[PDB]
């Protein structure tokens, strides 16, 4: 996270050149990630001049709300890219029907019915004698549902 | 000092419910009737997985340290329970010559009369912790019997571990890749086990 001028916002890019990309914040040529920037003229800029931001021996930027769009201060955050995964949206669960279920670790087609099994608290899936899944634990509601294959 | 590890050191290999079935699995387990080192903070290695068993009366042992150098050179695991909450940190800590308890960080989590068994293994950067608590009345050595250790903590540390030490009687075992036949009851717990590399009778049973 850094604060730069509006005209220098384009310098935060792979394979870019300029004062910021040369001496302040240099990006790799094969960098993987996203760059998000937004204007901060009503937050960081001051009427008397906000010289708290310095760039390269170093010079300050005259951030003012009465300046132009290119002279307005911009807050730029670069997210450089396993523990940080994307979110997984869940759907509603319908019982007693032939469905294509998708739980945490396995996918399959079957009929989800209420079970009478007593799973251990650390167990998520059940297995039969012939190494097939017969019951699973719902990841949201602590209940055990039998997986009957469709007719 | 060495004691006899008769039938202990068996944990759940996965999170799969099994009922009324004898399941054969291959994983790292403590050998049956093997020698485990008896202690009353020495430097001990982390070769292939370590079984830890401790007997307590006044909560002497507080935690463990896992790593390679543990001298502020690389990332090392610090799991310390300071009597109210279990604290796990993987920072490059600077440890003393003889660490003890009186009377760059990438992850941080804050949570004889008794026997506490532990299993520590690090496979593919994941630190698997299994544990089981039971009351005992015995002093000389570990009680004879069978019990299963359930998994509680899974740490995606991604840190190489070759040396561990114990922070404060306790026993240290080692895990080797042998096949086991696990007996599952109707309630899904492990009630008996057979070490397939113990004796020809166990081989026949397996
Ligand atoms: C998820 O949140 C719901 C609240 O809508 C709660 O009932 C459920 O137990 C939660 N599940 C887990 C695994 O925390
Ligand atoms: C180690 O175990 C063997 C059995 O394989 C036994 O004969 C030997 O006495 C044990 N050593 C010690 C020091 O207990
Ligand atoms: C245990 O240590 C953690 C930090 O390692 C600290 O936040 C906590 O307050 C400590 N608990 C006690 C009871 O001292
Ligand atoms: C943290 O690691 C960096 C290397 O990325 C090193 O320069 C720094 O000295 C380390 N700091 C500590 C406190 O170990
Ligand atoms: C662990 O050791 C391997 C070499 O076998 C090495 O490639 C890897 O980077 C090491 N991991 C850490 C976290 O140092
Ligand atoms: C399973 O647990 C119940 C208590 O909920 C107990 O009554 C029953 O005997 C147990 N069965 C087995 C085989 O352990």
């Amino acid at each position: 996270s850094f604060v730069i001028r509006g005209d220098e916002v384009r310098q935060i890019a792979p394979g870019q050149t300029g004062k910021i990309a040369d001496y302040n914040y240099k990006l790799p040529d094969d960098f993987t990630g996203c760059v998000i920037a937004w204007n901060s003229n009503n937050l960081d800029s001051k009427v008397g001049g906000n010289y708290n931001y310095l760039y390269r021996p170093l010079q300050s930027y005259g951030f003012q709300p009465t300046n132009g769009v290119g002279y307005q201060p911009y807050r730029v955050v670069v997210l450089s890219f396993a523990t940080v995964c994307g979110p997984k949206k869940s759907t509603n669960l319908v019982k007693n029907k032939c469905v294509n279920f998708n739980f945490n670790g396995l996918t399959g087609t079957g009929v989800l019915t209420e079970s009478n099994k007593k799973f251990l608290p650390f167990q998520q899936f059940g297995r039969d004698i012939a190494d097939t899944t017969d019951a699973v634990r719902d990841p949201q509601t602590l209940e055990i549902l039998d997986i009957t294959p469709c007719s | 000092a060495y004691t006899n590890s008769f039938t202990r050191g068996v944990y759940y290999p996965d999170k799969v419910f099994r009922s009324s079935v004898l399941h054969s699995t291959q994983d790292l387990f403590l050998p049956f009737f093997s020698n485990v080192t008896w202690f009353h903070n020495p430097v001990l290695p982390f070769n292939d997985g370590v079984y830890f068993a401790s007997t307590e009366k006044s909560n002497i042992i507080r935690g463990w340290i896992f790593g390679t150098t543990l001298d502020s050179k690389t990332q090392s695991l610090l799991i310390v329970n300071n009597a109210t909450n279990v604290v796990i940190k993987v920072c490059e800590f600077q440890f003393c010559n003889d660490p003890f308890l009186g009377v760059n960080c990438t992850f941080e989590y804050v949570s004889f009369k008794n026997l506490r068994e532990f299993v520590f293994k690090n496979i593919d950067g994941y630190f698997k912790i299994y544990s089981k608590h039971t009351p005992i009345n015995l002093v000389r050595d570990l009680p004879q019997g069978f019990s299963a250790l359930e998994p509680l903590v899974d740490l995606p540390i991604g840190i190489n571990i070759t040396r561990f030490q114990t922070l404060l009687a306790y026993y240290v075992g080692y895990l080797q890749p042998r096949t086991f036949l696990l007996k599952y009851n109707e309630n899904g717990t492990i009630t008996d086990a057979v070490d397939c590399a113990l004796d020809p009778l166990s081989e026949t049973k397996c």
